């Protein structure tokens, strides 16, 4: 290179001006909590005002007051307390998340909120070629809302993960410490953040040789954690 | 039937009565000759409970052969009580008996070796480094050519047992400690640095090599290799306190603390942090340190120490001399808890209680104390009976 | 929406100075560089597997205490035989280095110092009386410190919160300031007077870092973009962004490519000039990177600084981790490579500072 | 604010940490009070502490980095203390709050991500 070029630009380009460039925006409720006396006291004023509106309700008329509480005077009782045990469990039969409000509610507790930035796990293993443990991580990655990869190699193969923090964290208890591996370890390679996410979703993809499995990572320019997973691991293995 | 007979047998020997544990032995063992642990527990406890030993002794050695801690408890039974000049004789049965050369060789130099006449402990070392020795035979004889005065030849034994045995560390111990009773002393930095790149999750030669670089000079070099020591390892106590200990010896009493912080950040139930976290405190704030240390690790020997050392400190004898007892019973194996104790009964108490400290510290000999250890691996106080060892750490404190 | 705001002529001849020190300083870099490259690729790349081999044997040796607080920022002096080290108190030591004894430590501080910088012409072209040192602190401070006074000379009051860092132009007559103003000012020697204060981040900026040429001036803050002005032309030359967190570090090369930017989403950065790229993104720590700095005069490795207990070698180019220099254990606040690239200290919340050498 | 309140934890931060104190809280994990806090960082058994810096003085707290200097602890410095002491259970404003280690305790996991996320805002 002759000359770089901002050199080139000023050879004159200068005199008494100082800028101001293009401002770029960088890449906030807060909860209520309240001590237990003013628990007890939100609590009984809104109680104070349901006992108040449903006698309100009665005096309205629109229904008769409801359920004050040798055989047969009991057995009247019986079927009442049988009607007023049927109806607690008529109130817990609605409100139920009834098959898939549960699934919608584990969604949005599982499924964070990733932009403002991804987090991202790099993992090394020495061998997953075990079906069980490669079936643990990709179906704990697909669960927990993680995208990423596995590239699979000989003596260093990597795992992606790309996600919310709160996954992450759980990826990681996963990956650390509740697969149990075995001369074959797991380690965690990186933890970083990076500003949005780059796979599409765990997919294993694989080639025994090392410049192939590069290529697949420069595809979704990742390949650093393909380079620095593969360097340390020769790096550990000549130490 | 013979499990429940040396179970009962410890029972009665532990609660009330000796001669019926005699009885039930003599009955179990004459029902057959046994295992080693059998014999094993009839001599240990007779070494509890003098012509005895010689007797079960006698029978292990004629009806017990290849049980050679028999062997090894009738010839120190025989070396205490009656004298030397026939043990050895026994000792030489044992060469009769067994040519397997791990145990019975070195114990032949401990015998001639406590006496005179060492060159035959030369000579028989000779034949024991070409009979069948793990090297761990190499460092006696590193000690017999240490302990009279070290040699160039003395130089030549550990560079070859090395030569040998590289990855054993106490040979780098004796090449880096002898190095040290040489003239000059970074051929010992040399020696201590090449075992820590070879051996290298051994923390003595890490603290030796520490020491070394502080009493030389040049204190932060000692700090970087105590700070690559709590690397490599990682996670111990026995570096993190000589870390805590280095910055102490320095005027730096406050990263003393911190230090102490961060290590017991890491390792909390660890007796030896504890035993320095309460010394380092200021002194109305030892007693809840002491408290949170007995609540973190109870049960613990150096905590123990600790607490009694404190008592001590404050001056109340009646309770250091229950915490004394305390600490001493909790594990009588350490050293230092039985250092202080005779010092602080030779400061306060009747002379019958000097008298107790020295019973019951030859009665179960201890070890891993690092002043216990700091005199029993000093050379010119190595060969020396346990009660010198005692009035030795007891004044040096 | 490139604002535009006339400055006072002590701006224009600070600038028409900075281009006349600068261009004979990148001719001169620029000449050199292409008389590196005309010699074999055996004998190069044999000098780069010595220093690889030098720089794996990396072992600390004197790591000492700085203060009771926790030291915040090393910089090695030219001649490399002191190392100002800024402590969170207001005390700015410097120690006699390679032997690690204290010189005269320099009191003036109230608040965190955060850089204390020595002259670029401290030791080799400086005096000591004339003003030899640098240090800025967490409330609204710079100050100017000689070698034998212990208690400032003239400070600067330009600044009302709290500026992050300091870094001299290779000159010496500038002094640079990343302020939390959104902003950074350029101070000068000779007029006594700050001509310069670029505003060009949304958020506070934190690590400043000029060109060993002289020519530019990178910038990068708590915005996580980074910014690379010219101090000729204002003109911020190439804006830098995939970084989504807080830019802690920037440091250029000694070869007039490279600038790698250490940011608080753990990552490292290393972009070009004559691409304008992000060459390669280093995922350098398990925490975030703060010091940033390449090898002086041949620039042949970078060493990232962590708020996990480490530090790492990246070769350069290539960017494989040489030698993770671990062993603190506090976060690495800041760090220095000595001018002949032989000795490389790093500071941390350990309140320690080390030393690593070849063995 | 105050400018010698450092590190300051922005809104997202101080919504998560007095989510935490409002757990520790829960959990019996809490010791407040800067006198309490004071203690818990003595007897080393705080995780992490987290202060107010609308304390007027502020330094009635200040020793309190120190001693997170001093022992090893995280520290930070929440924007007001109304907010802390309403997140404590109290309607009274709480200064300085240490939540504590306990024994294998359910909040572990959010304190040590709390923890990694409050000594990077010291920087």
């Amino acid at each position: 290179p002759e000359i770089e070029w901002w050199d080139s630009y000023i050879i004159f380009g200068i005199t008494n001006l100082v800028e101001h460039p293009a401002q770029l925006n960088p890449p906030v409720t807060l909860g209520v909590y309240l001590t237990k006396k003013e628990q007890k006291k939100l609590r009984r004023q809104t109680r104070r005002e349901a006992q108040k509106e449903l006698q309100e309700k009665v005096r309205l008329g629109l229904m008769p007051p409801p359920e004050p509480k040798p055989t047969k005077v009991e057995a009247h009782v019986r079927a009442q307390m049988a009607k007023r045990q049927k109806a607690h469990e008529e109130a817990n039969a609605a409100r139920k998340l009834t098959a898939e409000q549960r699934k919608v509610k584990k969604i949005k507790k599982l499924k964070e909120d990733i932009s403002q930035g991804v987090h991202i796990s790099v993992y090394r293993v020495r061998n997953l070629s075990n079906p069980a443990k490669k079936f643990k991580i990709e179906a704990n990655a697909g669960q927990l809302y993680l995208t990423g990869v596995v590239v699979l190699h000989k003596d260093v193969n990597v795992v992606v993960v790309e996600g919310g923090p709160k996954a992450q964290k759980k990826f990681k208890r996963l990956m650390l410490h509740r697969i149990k591996w075995d001369t074959n370890k797991c380690v965690l390679v990186w933890e970083g953040t990076a500003k949005d996410r780059s796979f599409g979703e765990m997919k294993f993809k694989q080639c025994p040789t090392e410049n192939m499995a590069r290529e697949h990572f420069k595809k979704h320019g990742a390949e650093h954690y393909w380079d620095l997973a593969l360097s340390e691991s020769v790096l550990e293995s000549t130490d | 039937r013979k499990h429940t007979w040396m179970e009962d047998a410890d029972s009665c020997v532990a609660h009330n009565a000796l001669e019926c544990a005699r009885a039930i032995y003599a009955y179990a063992l004459q029902v057959f000759p046994s295992k080693k642990s059998v014999w094993l527990r009839a001599a240990y406890f007779e070494k509890n409970h003098r012509e005895s030993l010689e007797a079960l002794l006698q029978r292990a050695v004629a009806h017990c052969p290849k049980a050679e801690v028999l062997w090894l408890m009738g010839a120190k039974s025989k070396w205490l009580a009656g004298d030397v000049p026939a043990a050895r004789s026994i000792l030489a049965l044992a060469f009769q008996a067994n040519p397997n050369s791990e145990e019975i060789w070195l114990a032949a130099v401990k015998l001639e070796s406590e006496n005179d006449e060492y060159e035959r402990a030369r000579r028989l070392l000779a034949k024991a480094r070409s009979s069948a020795p793990t090297a761990r035979v190499f460092m006696k004889s590193v000690k017999l050519e240490w302990v009279q005065d070290n040699i160039r030849a003395a130089q030549d034994l550990c560079e070859e047992a090395l030569r040998h045995y590289e990855d054993f560390p106490k040979l780098w111990m004796m090449k880096g400690q002898i190095e040290e009773q040489k003239e000059m002393m970074e051929k010992a930095r040399e020696a201590y640095n090449q075992g820590l790149k070879k051996c290298p999750h051994s923390t003595p030669l890490w603290l030796l090599l520490s020491r070394l670089e502080e009493k030389i000079g040049q204190l932060t070099r000692a700090r970087a290799i105590l700070e690559k020591s709590r690397l490599k390892n990682p996670k111990n106590p026995g570096l993190w306190l000589e870390s805590v200990r280095l910055e102490y010896r320095a005027g730096l009493k406050n990263i003393a603390n911190t230090l102490m912080a961060k290590a017991l950040q890491e390792c909390p139930n660890s007796g030896i942090l504890w035993s320095e976290a309460i010394f380092l405190e200021a002194r109305p704030q030892r007693r809840t340190k002491s408290v949170d240390a007995l609540k973190k690790c109870e049960h613990d020997p150096h905590v123990l120490l600790a607490v009694a050392k404190l008592f001590w400190s404050q001056r109340k004898i009646t309770k250091a001399r229950e915490w004394f007892h305390r600490t001493v019973k909790i594990d009588s194996d350490l050293g230092d808890a039985w250092a202080f104790f005779y010092k602080f009964e030779l400061q306060h108490g009747t002379e019958e209680q000097q008298e107790e400290v020295r019973k019951r510290c030859e009665s179960a000999e201890p070890r891993h104390g690092e002043l216990w250890c700091a005199v029993s691996k000093d050379i010119a106080n190595w060969q020396k009976k346990i009660g010198d060892i005692l009035r030795l750490v007891a004044g040096r404190i | 929406q490139t604002w535009y705001h006339e400055g006072p002529n002590s701006l224009k001849v600070a600038r028409l100075w900075i281009a006349n020190y600068s261009l004979p300083r990148a001719m001169k870099r620029l000449e050199e560089a292409r008389l590196h490259k005309e010699i074999p690729e055996t004998t190069r790349t044999s000098q780069m597997q010595e220093l690889h081999k030098s720089l794996r044997s990396l072992n600390n040796f004197c790591s000492q205490i700085g203060d009771d607080r926790p030291i915040s920022y090393c910089h090695f002096s030219p001649n490399s035989k002191m190392l100002a080290t800024a402590c969170w108190s207001g005390l700015c030591k410097l120690w006699s280095v390679p032997d690690c004894n204290l010189l005269h430590t320099l009191r003036g501080h109230n608040t965190n110092v955060g850089a204390i910088v020595f002259h670029p012409k401290s030791t080799v072209s400086l005096d000591p009386k004339d003003v030899n040192l640098a240090s800025c602190a967490a409330d609204g401070s710079v100050k100017l410190w000689s070698l034998d006074s212990d208690e400032p000379v003239a400070d600067i009051e330009g600044h009302t919160v709290r500026v992050a860092r300091v870094m001299w132009h290779p000159s010496g007559r500038f002094l640079g300031t990343t302020c939390y103003d959104r902003s950074w000012r350029l101070w000068d020697l000779e007029a006594q007077e700050e001509i310069l204060h670029q505003e060009g981040h949304s958020m506070g900026v934190y690590d400043i870092a000029f060109h060993q040429d002289g020519s530019l001036a990178g910038t990068g803050g708590l915005d996580a973009f980074g910014r690379v002005w010219d101090l000729r032309t204002g003109r911020c030359i190439m804006f830098l962004e995939g970084h989504l967190k807080e830019i802690y570090g920037i440091n250029f090369s000694p070869n007039g490519y490279h600038i790698a930017t250490g940011s608080g989403d753990n990552t490292c950065k290393v972009w070009d000039l004559r691409q304008r790229r992000c060459v390669y993104t280093i995922p350098a720590h398990q925490n975030l990177v703060t010091g940033v700095k390449f090898e002086p005069i041949h620039g042949n490795f970078l060493l990232t600084g962590a708020y996990d207990n480490t530090a790492k070698i990246w070769t350069h180019p290539g960017w494989s981790p040489l030698k993770t220099l671990a062993g603190h254990e506090g976060k690495v606040m800041g760090l220095d490579i000595s001018s002949d690239g032989q000795l490389i200290a790093t500071c941390s919340y350990d309140r320690t500072f080390k030393l690593w050498m070849a063995e | 604010v105050n400018p010698k309140a450092y590190p300051l934890a922005d809104a997202h931060l101080t919504k998560k940490l007095l989510d935490l104190v409002q757990q520790s809280c829960n959990y019996k994990q809490l010791r407040k009070g800067a006198n309490e806090a004071t203690k818990t960082l003595n007897r080393g058994i705080s995780e992490f502490i987290v202060m107010a810096a609308d304390a007027e003085p502020l330094e009635i707290i200040l020793h309190l980095p120190l001693l997170c200097e001093d022992k090893n602890v995280p520290y930070v410095f929440v924007r007001s203390k109304q907010a802390l002491g309403r997140a404590c259970g109290v309607s009274r404003p709480v200064i300085a709050c240490s939540v504590t280690i306990k024994e294998g305790s359910q909040l572990k996991q959010q304190i040590q991500s709390i923890q990694q996320s409050i000594e990077r805002l010291l920087v």
